[PDB]
RNA sequence: GCUCCACACAAAGAUGGAUACGAAUAAGGCGUCCUUGUGGCGUCGCUGAACCAUAGCAGGCUAGCAACGGUGCACUUGGCGGAAAGGCCUUGGGUGCUUGCUGGCGAAUUGCAAUGUCAGCGUGGGGAUAAAUCAUUUGUAUACGACUUAGA
RNA sequence: AGAACUGGCGAUGCGGGAUGAACCGAACGUAGAGUUAAGGUGCCGGAAUACACGCUCACAAAAGGUGUUAGUUCAUCUGAACUA
């Protein structure tokens, strides 16, 4: 196909935080096409794969991935938390991040 | 709130060897109980010499609508005390019951008048059951016959960042 | 030529007998009518028909439409009923292009995936013809 | 949604504007503002000229090289109003407003993109009518800028061009438009109308 | 009071015919057909058959029916503006000084020449528009007649003629000899 | 002194250059728009004038003067700028296909050791 | 900038499509009528959730049925775009594709997930081209600078 | 001025107050998940360009407004003086 995407797309944002205590711990998440939380309700618990390049071939393959989870939902507009193993760099506040599919639970 | 409006009833306390005493009645204007027997006690202090504790409190009620889907008008007077001492008033409302009147009313005194729930005391409700009776010309403006206007200038709320449309009123 | 050329700006405008489709609450979509007017913008609607309960309503909540009715003053449900089969409102509504629409994207997403399958062979058919036919002149 | 937005500016406020570019910075959507005259403010003329003038008697006492500027060109007012809401100190703004292109009118080569707009900056949703307000092209032409007359030239110029364009295309459409109604009602037709298109 | 609905009264006679865009106006008839844009007026306009026209503010409010009586007004003189029409006659006072205005056309100006009020050695000149009728009258010496369709304009220039003989510095009252307008009315008559 | 001319220093330039033009005319000849000369000496000349009115009318007077020699020049090239809502801008420089020397020399701030391929 | 040899990259965040009148918003499009209107008739909008595109080993190898399409690529006509034009249409052949229709052979073993793929190029040393600089001279410049001449 | 009581600071972090000895909360072992106080939810910045009814065009205290909205009391057919 011309299509093979599987994976909703979406932003990182932000780390948490207060007004000026962040707490890189958990990225905070924008999902593209969900704008409300009970559509968040469906991806809780998805599986989110933050991708990029390095330029020293590491595997074989150039393209490095971290994982991680979906855990809640974060504010009105649909924004959710997402806690990776290793943290987000912080590097990358508004990159593009990958929402697989699975678990599929429905 | 929404508005729940409560019968009330004080028996307060019959003293030695006195039965029964007179039984004061009240239909207070609350968001929930709590409220009116603080309102009964509240009002019942001043309405004559008596104290919260000296006296007791029986009957509660809340007065459902009579037919809320009948449209209705009414004219309130009003007790709400500013910079000094009160100014007795006197409004109508056109609307769909008792408690959207009342609501109403209070929104209104928060708008303009500035006095707040502490201060405004509900003397009196009633009903328009005629019409013409109906002075208030804002009110009686839509008393007319055959009445109709449009939408004026519908604002739409379209709930992305982006439109295409370069939208229209319509 | 000598009639004048003042015109026309024709909306929609509130009064009695005139139904409204109400696009949040727990109708969420339906039809109901105006039985009377309370101010520039309380309102009380109903109908017995599609269901929608007799309340008040705050405009906001709720979009005119081009289609209205004869219909009393403070009429009521049965009223409003009898009236509104007898006006057959229902028929002219859905028989609209709005009403198709709102028909169209709602089903638009019932489709189960094998179905949404079909529909693409089918356009790249459909289409294919189309190509072919047009650009011949 | 698209990679890169073309926005327009016509009919929009600045502070409203502003913010939603801004925060779509941060999140990281490209976007290039255009017929950026076009712009409205709240308010009559009086009172923005006023606070801008007001803006204009800022300077620094010992000189003026590093103090206070002021800017005319109604992209470069925009950018400003805009850039205050972007942290711009650290690396994280100002890699955020390289992400931003203004523009006076149209420029190529984004007359041939599809324009989009901002439905919660919009001065005729918001703003309530008969209640006075600004263009902006007028209060920068009055703060010293001096090319309002060329813009004008220049979009009569692509208004021109354009009409031709939207004309020839809306032409063909006739025939694709009308063509599809013999393809209707067939078989095939009737099913993708069954399959709720 | 957001008063609900207003409509103000206006009647189109059958020598004009009025044509509306959305809320611009042009008016049709014998003498001259008069253009206004209402764009900043705010405001409906309705007909009920052919004789008249109602103005509308639904949703009314104050400032805003004051906009539309105005307007009730501006439809009338474009009405009575074009048939009935508009004379002023402006008369020019003088005793010691001789006074010279000429009305005359450079570069299509017809402009209008003013000298020796009270004793100039410079020629103080006032621009006109079109659609003003220029007459120096004849029949009464010391005095001129402009006339016209919009009342805006025959009395603009009216106005614009009596204010460029300002005489300060001086004595106010020392030579009441001056400029004014003399007359204010229409062409017709008996319209 | 004035405030007129700021900052103080110098002028960067040997050969000042031109920062207005006469607006233009679409009904005229082709008009050359200015000229550069080259002043050369000071001078003091006598002469007598018509003005009417003031003290000096038909009256022998003396003042001093200044010369400015000018060769008459040579044209080579036309550029034509195009408008744009920044400032003007070029389209091409152009030229007369064949240059004198002195304009060869322009291109060359060492002459004699350059190899002329201009 | 070119040529030779020796040796190094490659022969701030993608994964269908950035999908183009303009102007008002107390109004406008679209089709249509006729004389050409500030006209008549119809109709639309109340979301782009739209529209196109989309099947085939990450997209193979092969049989035809229709139809002269659609599509690629490279040759190619012609015209337009100078606001940053570097973009768009277009004409003419070939080349491949086809999913509009029906065929036949291939896939595993990557073992139940841990992207699992499919965004000519500088080095340093030669040869040559054109320079520019120091230096030298001059003086309109000048404290040093810096600047202006001349030196084939 | 010192009169008394009674707190808080002195030995004291943490959330908010754009910043602060005196203000609003809050007791400090290290961590994990949850829930809140105080304060807020245009952007800077985490959170509703939310919904609702309304008002307005940014210690000086008594005031003036042919401002503006709602009411108060007097009398005709709308007026007067005022109150908010």
């Amino acid at each position: 196909a011309e299509s093979h995407r599987l994976y909703v797309k979406g932003k990182h944002l932000s780390y948490q935080r207060s007004k000026r205590v962040n707490n890189p711990n958990v990225s905070l998440i924008k999902i593209e096409g969900v704008a409300t939380p009970q559509d968040a309700q469906f991806y809780l618990g998805k599986r989110i794969a933050y991708v990029y390049r390095a330029s020293k071939e590491v595997r074989g393959s150039k393209i490095r991935v971290m994982w991680g989870k979906v855990t809640r939902t974060h504010g009105n507009s649909g924004v959710v938390r997402a806690t990776f193993r290793n943290n987000l760099p912080a590097k990358t506040f508004g990159a593009s991040v990958r929402i697989f599919l699975y678990p599929s639970n429905i | 709130a929404h508005f729940k409006e409560y019968q009330v009833i004080g028996r307060r306390l019959p003293t030695e060897s006195v039965p029964e005493p007179k039984l004061f009645r009240m239909r207070i204007f609350a968001s929930n109980e709590v409220i009116a027997k603080s309102r009964y006690w509240y009002f019942l202090q001043k309405l004559h010499k008596v104290k919260k504790a000296s006296g007791e409190i029986v009957s509660i009620n809340q007065i459902n609508e009579a037919h809320p889907t009948k449209v209705k008008n009414f004219g309130v007077w009003v007790r709400y005390d500013s910079r000094s001492g009160t100014h007795n008033m006197y409004k109508e409302i056109r609307d769909v019951s008792r408690v959207a009147a009342v609501e109403t009313l209070y929104q209104d005194m928060a708008a303009r008048h500035r006095a707040r729930f502490r201060s405004i005391h509900i003397l009196k409700v009633a009903e328009i059951e005629k019409t013409a009776d109906v002075k208030r010309q804002y009110v009686k403006q839509f008393l007319t016959k055959d009445l109709k206007f449009p939408l004026p200038h519908r604002v739409q709320k379209s709930t992305k960042t982006f439109s295409y449309k370069r939208p229209s009123t319509f | 030529s000598t009639d004048s050329i003042v015109k026309a700006s024709n909306w929609r405008l509130v009064e009695v007998g005139r139904v409204v489709l109400i696009k949040k609450g727990q109708s969420a979509g339906k039809l109901a009518a105006i039985v009377e007017i309370i101010d520039q913008k309380k309102v009380l609607i109903d109908g017995p028909k599609a269901g929608v309960p007799r309340q008040a309503i705050n405009l906001g909540q709720v979009v005119l439409t081009p289609l209205t009715f004869a219909l009393p003053r403070g009429a009521r449900t049965a009223t409003v009923s009898k009236k509104w089969a007898a006006a057959a409102v229902c028929e002219k509504w859905a028989a609209s292009s709005w009403a198709k629409k709102i028909a169209q994207r709602e089903r638009r997403a019932a489709l189960t995936d094998f179905e949404r399958f079909q529909v693409m062979v089918l356009r790249k058919q459909k289409r294919y013809t189309v190509k072919k036919a047009l650009a011949k002149a | 949604v698209e990679p890169v937005v073309v926005i327009d500016g016509k009919g929009h406020l600045v502070g409203r504007l502003a913010s939603v570019v801004a925060k779509q910075l941060l999140n990281g959507q490209k976007i290039v503002v255009v017929r950026a005259e076009e712009l409205n403010i709240s308010g009559e003329f009086f009172r923005n000229k006023l606070k801008y003038h007001d803006f204009l008697r800022k300077a620094t006492a010992f000189n003026k090289t590093r103090g206070p500027f002021h800017f005319r060109a109604p992209s470069r007012i925009f950018y400003k109003a805009l850039r205050g809401m972007v942290s711009h100190k650290t690396a994280r703004g100002k890699a955020a407003l390289e992400r931003l292109k203004v523009f006076e009118g149209i420029p190529p080569p984004y007359d041939k993109k599809k324009r989009v707009v901002v439905p919660q900056a919009l001065r005729v949703l918001r703003l309530k009518p008969g209640r006075k307000y600004t263009t902006l092209g007028k209060l920068s032409t009055s703060v010293g800028w001096k090319y309002e007359d060329v813009v004008a030239k220049l979009e009569a110029k692509r208004k021109v061009s354009s009409a031709e364009y939207y004309a020839k295309k809306r032409a063909f459409t006739k025939k694709v438009a009308s063509a599809n109604a013999t393809a209707a009602e067939s078989d095939v037709a009737k099913q993708l109308a069954a399959l709720g298109y | 009071m957001k008063y609900i609905q207003t409509e103000q009264q206006i009647e189109v006679p059958e020598g004009v015919t009025v044509s509306i865009k959305s809320r611009i106006v042009k008016v049709v008839g014998p003498r001259g057909t008069l253009t206004k844009n209402l764009k900043h007026i705010d405001v409906t306009f309705t007909k009920v058959n052919n004789q008249l026209i109602k103005v509308a503010v639904h949703n009314g409010g104050r400032k805003h029916v004051a906009a539309l009586r105005t307007v009730k007004s501006l439809v009338d003189n474009m009405i009575t503006g074009v048939t009935k029409g508009y004379k002023y006659k402006m008369r020019y006072v003088y005793a010691h000084f001789p006074i010279n205005v000429n009305i005359v056309e450079k570069d299509g100006a017809k402009f209008i020449e003013v000298r020796n009020f009270l004793g100039d050695k410079k020629i103080r000149n006032v621009p006109v528009r079109d659609g003003v009728t220029i007459e120096f009258s004849t029949n009464v010496k010391d005095e001129i007649v402009l006339s016209g369709n919009s009342v805006e304009d025959v009395s603009q220039n009216a106005a614009d003629l009596q204010q460029i003989c300002r005489v300060r510095n001086k004595d106010i009252r020392k030579f009441l000899d001056g400029i004014y307008v003399s007359h204010k009315g229409f062409i017709t008559e008996d319209l | 002194g004035h405030l007129g001319f700021l900052p103080r220093k110098r002028a960067a330039s040997i050969r000042a250059r031109v920062k207005a033009f006469p607006k233009d005319d679409r009904s005229k000849p082709v008009a050359l728009t200015s000229f550069l000369g080259y002043k050369a000496g000071m001078t003091t000349i006598v002469r007598d004038l018509d003005r009417p009115g003031s003290k000096f009318h038909k009256r022998e007077v003396v003042e001093a003067v200044t010369v400015v020699d000018t060769p008459p020049v040579v044209v080579v090239g036309v550029v034509g700028y195009v408008e744009t809502p920044r400032g003007l801008r070029s389209l091409t420089t152009v030229w007369a296909e064949h240059l004198s020397d002195e304009v060869k020399r322009r291109f060359y701030k060492n002459w004699y050791k350059s190899k002329k391929k201009a």
